C-alpha cells in the first residue's frame, strides 16, 4: 500500500542514519587540532580581463592552465591568453542567456549552455579559420546549469529539470539519464578519475552518481537551502559545497557523511562558487557580497580574502598546477590572483 | 615581444574592437522580460526563450518569455518587467497577487519596474453587469470599499464596473507601495485583448524608467 | 581552402605589373598574407606581409620602395603590385596565409604559384646541400643561425616545409618542435638555440624533395638554402 | 600705462 | 585692516585642508572604480582642478602667517587661476548634461556617445589653457612697453566667459525645473549648487576682473571684498565634494 | 512509482563505512604530502610565478 511503503522509507532513513552515527567515531576537527595552521593569505590581482560588455555567469581553465572560456550574457564566449591578457577568440552564441560554460580538455572544444535548454559544442581548432558550433544537445526540459566534459566525445550536463545526463557528441543522444533529485540541479562536478561525479541541486541535497552504471550510489544531505556550487577534492575522495545559507561544507564519500562547516557569523550572503587549491588545504568560495574567502581546508579557519571586484563573484576556478585562481562578476571583469 | 606576438597583440586589438562595436548596438536596445500566469493572453499584447522584437517611435524593444525561482536572476539588467493578469477570472486573482509579490520582493529583482497589464477588462465588465458572480465572495473587503471621490477617470463606463475595476488594481498597487523604497515603481494599464496601444504604453513607462534612472546618476532623486 | 594565383608573363625591365592572388574556403580576413618568391633555380625568398585588418606592412629591402602589396577583404583577393621591375625579379610567386594566436601554426597554406619572367639579418645555414637516403632509413636534416631563436617567452620560432618536386611548400613543423595537421608522426623535430635537426623516421616514397628552415624570430623572414632528398 | 592705483595683488605678472 | 586679514587668513588654511582631504579621496575613490559613468567623469574632473586651487590657497596662506619671498605669488599665480576657471566650467558642465538628462532620457541613455564627458573634460581643461596664455602674453612681460588697452581687453573677455558658464549653469538648472514642473531631493539640489555657485563660486573672479579697472577704494574693496572673496572660493572648492559626491 | 525510493534507500544504505577518524587521517595526509607542491599555500618565488 501507499501508506505501507511511505513507512518503509522511514524505517531504512533510520538505519542509514544508524550506519553513519556509528562511524562518527571523531570529528575532523578534532584530529587536525594538532597541525600548523597557514596563516594569512596575502593574494594580489596580477591580471584584469577586460572586454566583457555584461555581466560573467562561468570561467573554466584549460588543461594547460594558460587558456580560460568566460561566458557572459552579451552573448559570447572569450578565450584568453591569461598570461599576456590577449584575446584568442571570440565566440558569438546564437542565444545570449548563457549560465555556463566548459573547456575540453585536450584543448580541441568548448561547451556553453543556458536558457535555451541546448548545450552547444564549438571547434576551436579546424580548417577554415572560424569557430563552428561542432554540434547542438537538445534534449533536456529545463534550463542547463552546468557542463563538463569527459573526453572530446562525451559530455555530462546538469539541468533545471531535475535530471543530469551524459551525451554521446558524435551521434548526439543522451546515453544515460541520471534521476532522483527533487529540484533544480545547480552544479556538477567530475571527480579525477571521471568514473563519478557529484550532483547539487535546489532540494539542498548532494547526490553521488555512476557513470558507467548510471545510477546513485550516495544522497549527501546537510544544507538547508540551494546548493549552489559543488567540487571534488584533489584526492577524489570528498567534495565540497556551497549553498544560499552562507555556508560551506565537506562531505566524505567513504565515510558517507559531513565532516567539516565552514561558517562564520559575518557572512550572510549566498556562495556561488567554490573551488580547491592543489594540495587541498586551501578552499575558495566566491559570495553574493562582492568578495572571495580563502578557507582552510582542514580547519575551518578564513585564511585570506579576495576582494577586488565591484559587484556579484559568479564564477571562480583554480589552475591544474595550482598557480593562479581566476575570478568573475557581474561587473563584467575576470581577474587573476597569484 | 617576439614577431608574432605582436601579431597576437594586433588580433586581440581588432577582437577588442568587433566587442565595442557590437556594444553600441546592444546599448540603443531596450530588453524586458514578459511574465504572467497561462490564460493571462499573455502572448497578445503588441498586436524556453520566445524573443519578440518591435519598435516604436525609433526606439528598439525587445521581450522575453520564459516557457521561476532561479533564473530570474538572469534578467537583473533588463530595463521593466511586463506582468499581465487576468482580472476577470476571480478564483484566481490571489495567485496573480502572490505571483506578483514574489517577483516584488525578489533579492534580484530589487531596482526592477515592473509594467501591470491587466487583461480582459471587457471579460470583467461582463461579470460584474450580469451579478452572477461577486468579488465579496473571494475578497470580504470588498463590501466596505468605495472608488475614491478624486479618481473620476472613468469614460463612458458603468459605475458598479469602475469600483470593482479600481478594487483589483489597489489590490497590486498596495502590494508595490509596502516593501520598494521607491527604488523601483509600479505602472498600472487596463487592456482588453484588442487594445492595440500597448507598444506607446510600454514606451512611455519605459521612458519614466529612463528618467528615474538618469535622475539617480545625478542624485537628484 | 584554395588561393589560386594569377599575374605572370614577360614584363620588360623598368616596366610593370599587378599579381593578383584569390582565396576560396576560408575566413581570408582573420588571415595575414605573405609573398614568397623562388628564384628558377634558387632557394625561397620572402618578399612583403600585410595583416589581417591591414594594419601593418612589411618589406624586404630588396623590394622596399617600389613593391606595394594590398588585400580587398570583401572581395578575398590578394595583390602585390611591382613597379620598376628588374632582371632579380623573375621567380615564381607563392602566396600564404598565416594566423598568429597563441597554439596557431602560421604558414599552414601555400597556393600553387605565378611565375613573372622580367627580362643586421639572421642568416641561417643549412650546411647539407644534397642528402641520398634510402627508403626505410632513418635521416637526419640539420641547420643552424647567426643567432638564437629561443625567446624569453620559451618559444623557438624555428619553421620546416618541404618541397616535393612541381609543388608548392608545405609546413611540417611550427615553433620547432609542433607537428603539423595531416602530417605523419614520423616527422619530428628538435635542437637548441642556433642548432636545430629534423627527423624522419621510416621514410617513405612521397617524402622527398627539398627541405627548409625558416626563422620567425623577427623580420625580414630568412629561408635556408634547402637540403634536398634524392632517391 | 599700468594704473597707479594698483596694489600688490594686483600686479600679478 | 590687521584684524580682519588675520581673521580670514586662517580661516581659509582650515577649509583649505578640509577641502584637500575631501578631495584627495575623491580622486582616489573615484579613480579606482572600474565602470566611471559620465556623471563621475565629470567629477573627476573637478576634484582635480579644486586639488590645484585649493593647494595654490593653501601654500600662499601658510607663507602669509609667516613672511616669506614674493617669488611664490608671481609663480602660483597662473596656476591657482588656471585651476578656478577649469572648476566653474565643469560645474557648468555638470549641470548642463543633469538638463539633457531630464530633457531626453532616452537619447542620453541610448545613443550619446561613450566619450562625450572625457572629450568636453579635455576641452574645458584646453580652454582654461588657452585662457591663461591670452592673459600672459597681453598682460605680463611681452606686451609690457606696448599698452594697458591690450591688458583691459583680456580682463573684458574673463568677465564675458565668467557671466557666460553663469548662464549655462543657470538656464541648465532653469531647463530642468520647468520641465519636471511640466520631487523634493531635487529642488533642494538644484537651488543648493545654483546658490553655493552664484555665492561662493563666481564673487571671486568677477571682483578680480572687474574691479582691476574701476578705482573702488583701497579699505573696501581689500579688507572687505577681496579676503572674503578669496575665503568664499576656498568654501565652494572645499564643499563640491560634498554636494556632489558624498550623496 | 513509490518502490524506487524504497529500492535506491536499500542500495545507498548497503555500503561499508570507514569511521570519520580513518577519513579524516586520510585527508590530512594527502595535504602533508603534496603541501610543497601548490603555489596559493607557500608562495612560489618572484621568478617563477608566470604572472
Ligand atoms: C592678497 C591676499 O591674498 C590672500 C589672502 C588670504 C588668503 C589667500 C590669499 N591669496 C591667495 O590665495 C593666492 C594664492 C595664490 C596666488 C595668489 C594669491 N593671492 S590672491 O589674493 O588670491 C590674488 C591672485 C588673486
Amino acid at each position: 500500500e501507499l501508506d505501507q511503503l511511505r513507512q518503509e522509507a522511514e524505517q531504512l532513513k533510520n538505519q542509514i542514519r544508524d550506519a553513519r552515527k556509528a562511524c562518527a567515531d571523531a570529528t575532523l576537527s578534532q584530529i587536525t587540532n594538532n597541525i600548523d595552521p597557514v596563516g594569512r593569505i596575502q593574494m594580489r590581482t596580477r591580471r584584469t580581463l577586460r572586454g566583457h560588455l555584461a555581466k560573467i555567469y562561468a570561467m573554466h581553465w584549460g588543461t594547460d592552465s594558460r587558456l580560460l572560456v568566460s561566458a557572459s550574457q552579451d552573448g559570447k564566449l572569450i578565450i584568453w591568453d591569461s598570461y599576456t591578457t590577449n584575446k584568442v577568440h571570440a565566440i558569438p552564441l546564437r542565444s545570449s542567456w548563457v549560465m555556463t560554460c566548459a573547456y575540453a580538455p585536450s584543448g580541441n572544444y568548448v561547451a556553453c549552455g543556458g536558457l535555451d535548454n541546448i548545450c552547444s559544442i564549438y571547434n576551436l581548432k579546424t580548417r577554415e579559420g572560424n569557430v563552428r558550433v561542432s554540434r547542438e544537445l537538445a534534449g533536456h526540459t529545463g534550463y542547463l546549469s552546468c557542463c563538463r566534459f569527459l573526453d572530446d566525445n562525451q559530455i555530462v550536463t546538469s539541468s533545471g529539470d531535475t535530471t543530469c545526463a551524459l551525451w554521446d557528441i558524435e551521434t548526439g543522444q543522451q546515453t544515460t539519464t541520471f534521476t532522483g533529485h527533487t529540484g533544480d540541479v545547480m552544479s556538477l562536478s567530475l571527480a579525477p578519475d571521471t568514473r563519478l561525479f557529484v550532483s547539487g541541486a535546489c532540494d539542498a541535497s548532494a547526490k553521488l552518481w555512476d557513470v558507467r552504471e548510471g545510477m546513485c550510489r550516495q544522497t549527501f544531505t546537510g544544507h538547508e537551502s540551494d546548493i549552489n556550487a559543488i567540487c571534488f577534492f584533489p584526492n577524489g575522495n570528498a567534495f565540497a559545497t556551497g549553498s544560499d545559507d552562507a555556508t560551506c561544507r565537506l562531505f566524505d564519500l567513504r565515510a558517507d557523511q559531513e565532516l567539516m562547516t565552514y561558517s562564520h557569523d559575518n557572512i550572510i550572503c549566498g556562495i556561488t562558487s567554490v573551488s580547491f587549491s592543489k594540495s587541498g588545504r586551501l578552499l575558495l568560495a566566491g559570495y553574493d557580497d562582492f568578495n572571495c574567502n580563502v578557507w582552510d581546508a582542514l580547519k575551518a579557519d578564513r585564511a585570506g580574502v579576495l576582494a577586488g571586484h565591484d559587484n556579484r563573484v559568479s564564477c571562480l576556478g583554480v589552475t591544474d598546477d595550482g598557480m593562479a585562481v581566476a575570478t568573475g562578476s557581474w561587473d563584467s571583469f575576470l581577474k587573476i590572483w597569484n | 615581444v617576439s614577431a608574432e606576438d605582436k601579431a597576437a597583440a594586433e588580433r586581440s586589438k581588432m577582437i577588442d574592437k568587433n566587442l565595442r562595436e557590437d556594444g553600441e548596438k546592444a546599448r540603443r536596445t531596450l530588453r524586458l522580460l514578459l511574465l504572467g500566469a497561462d490564460n493571462s493572453g499573455k502572448s497578445t499584447i503588441v498586436k524556453g526563450i520566445f524573443e519578440t522584437k518591435f519598435q516604436v517611435d525609433k526606439v528598439n524593444f525587445h521581450m522575453f518569455d520564459v516557457g521561476r525561482r532561479k533564473w530570474i536572476q538572469c534578467f537583473n539588467d533588463v530595463t521593466a518587467i511586463i506582468f499581465v493578469v487576468d482580472s476577470s477570472d476571480y478564483n484566481r486573482l490571489q495567485e496573480a497577487l502572490n505571483d506578483f509579490k514574489s517577483i516584488w520582493n525578489n533579492r534580484w529583482l530589487r531596482t526592477i519596474s515592473v509594467i501591470l497589464f491587466l487583461n480582459k477588462q471587457d471579460l470583467l465588465a461582463e461579470k460584474v453587469l450580469a451579478g452572477k458572480s461577486k468579488i465579496e465572495d473571494y475578497f470580504p473587503e470588498f463590501a466596505r470599499y468605495t472608488t475614491p471621490e478624486d479618481a473620476t477617470p472613468e469614460p463612458g463606463e458603468d459605475p458598479r464596473v469602475t469600483r470593482a475595476k479600481y478594487f483589483i488594481r489597489k489590490e497590486f498597487v498596495d502590494i508595490s507601495t509596502a516593501s520598494g523604497d521607491g527604488r523601483h515603481i509600479c505602472y498600472p494599464h487596463f487592456t482588453c485583448a484588442v487594445d492595440t496601444e500597448n507598444a506607446r504604453r510600454i514606451f512611455n513607462d519605459c521612458k519614466d524608467i529612463i528618467l528615474q534612472m538618469n535622475l539617480r546618476e545625478y542624485n537628484l532623486v | 581552402v584554395q588561393l589560386v594565383e594569377s599575374g605572370g608573363g614577360l614584363v620588360q625591365p623598368g616596366g610593370s605589373r599587378k599579381l593578383s592572388c584569390s582565396a576560396s574556403g576560408f575566413a581570408f580576413s582573420s588571415f595575414g598574407m605573405h609573398w614568397v618568391r623562388q628564384a628558377p633555380e634558387k632557394g625561397l625568398e620572402w618578399v612583403a606581409y600585410i595583416s589581417s585588418g591591414s594594419g601593418t606592412i612589411y618589406y624586404a629591402d630588396t623590394v622596399k620602395g617600389r613593391f606595394t602589396i594590398s588585400r580587398d577583404d570583401p572581395k578575398n583577393t590578394l595583390f602585390l603590385q611591382m613597379t620598376s621591375l628588374r632582371s632579380e625579379d623573375t621567380a615564381m610567386y607563392y602566396c600564404v596565409r598565416s594566423i598568429y594566436y597563441y597554439g596557431s601554426s602560421p604558414f599552414d597554406f601555400w597556393g600553387q604559384g605565378t611565375t613573372l619572367t622580367v627580362s643586421s639579418d639572421i642568416v641561417m645555414t643549412q650546411a647539407t646541400s644534397s642528402v641520398p637516403v634510402t627508403p626505410g632509413e632513418s635521416v637526419s636534416i640539420s641547420c643552424r643561425s647567426s643567432k638564437s631563436l629561443l625567446h624569453s617567452n620559451g618559444n623557438t620560432y624555428l619553421y620546416w616545409f618541404l618541397q616535393r618536386p612541381g609543388q608548392s611548400p608545405q609546413l611540417l613543423i611550427y615553433r620547432m618542435s609542433n607537428l603539423a595537421s595531416g602530417v605523419p608522426d614520423r616527422f619530428s623535430g628538435s635542437g637548441s638555440g642556433t642548432a636545430f635537426t629534423l627527423t624522419i623516421s621510416r621514410l617513405e616514397a612521397e617524402d622527398v624533395g627539398v627541405y627548409y628552415c625558416m626563422q620567425h624570430l623577427e623580420y625580414p623572414l630568412t629561408f635556408g638554402a634547402g637540403t634536398k632528398l634524392e632517391l | 600705462g599700468r594704473p597707479e592705483w594698483w596694489m600688490d595683488y594686483q600686479k600679478r605678472y | 585692516c590687521y584684524k580682519q586679514t588675520l581673521s580670514l587668513t586662517v580661516l581659509t588654511c582650515i577649509v583649505s585642508l578640509v577641502g584637500l582631504t575631501g578631495n584627495a579621496v575623491v580622486l582616489w575613490l573615484l579613480g579606482c572604480r572600474m565602470r566611471r559613468n559620465a556623471f563621475s567623469i565629470y567629477i573627476l574632473n573637478l576634484a582635480a582642478a579644486d586639488f590645484l586651487f585649493l593647494s595654490g590657497r593653501l601654500i600662499y596662506s601658510l607663507l602669509s602667517f609667516i613672511s616669506i619671498p614674493h617669488t611664490i605669488s608671481k609663480i602660483l599665480y597662473p596656476v591657482m587661476m588656471f585651476s578656478y576657471f577649469a572648476g566653474l566650467s565643469f560645474l557648468s558642465a555638470v549641470s548642463t548634461e543633469r538638463c539633457l538628462s531630464v530633457l531626453w532620457p532616452i537619447w542620453y541613455r541610448c545613443h550619446r556617445p561613450t566619450h562625450l564627458s572625457a572629450v568636453v573634460c579635455v576641452l574645458l581643461w584646453a580652454l582654461s589653457l588657452l585662457r591663461s596664455i591670452l592673459e600672459w602674453m597681453l598682460c605680463g612681460f611681452l606686451f609690457s612697453g606696448a599698452d594697458s588697452a591690450w591688458c583691459q581687453t583680456s580682463d573684458f573677455i574673463t568677465v564675458a566667459w565668467l557671466i557666460f558658464l553663469c548662464v549655462v549653469l543657470c538656464g541648465s538648472s532653469l531647463v530642468l525645473l520647468i520641465r519636471i514642473l511640466c520631487l523634493t531631493r531635487l529642488y533642494v539640489t538644484i537651488l543648493l549648487t545654483v546658490l553655493v555657485f552664484l555665492l561662493c563660486g563666481l564673487p571671486f573672479g568677477i571682483q578680480f576682473f572687474l574691479f582691476l579697472w574701476i578705482h573702488v577704494d583701497r579699505e573696501v574693496l581689500f579688507c572687505h571684498v577681496h579676503l572674503v572673496s578669496i575665503f568664499l572660493s576656498a568654501l565652494n572648492s572645499s564643499a563640491n565634494p560634498i554636494i556632489y559626491f558624498f550623496v | 512509482q513509490a518502490r524506487k525510493l524504497v529500492e535506491q534507500l536499500k542500495m545507498e544504505a548497503n555500503i561499508d563505512r570507514i569511521k570519520v577518524s580513518k577519513a579524516a587521517a586520510d585527508l590530512m595526509a594527502y595535504c602533508e604530502a603534496h603541501a610543497k607542491e601548490d603555489p596559493l599555500l607557500t608562495p612560489v618565488p618572484a621568478s617563477e610565478n608566470p604572472f
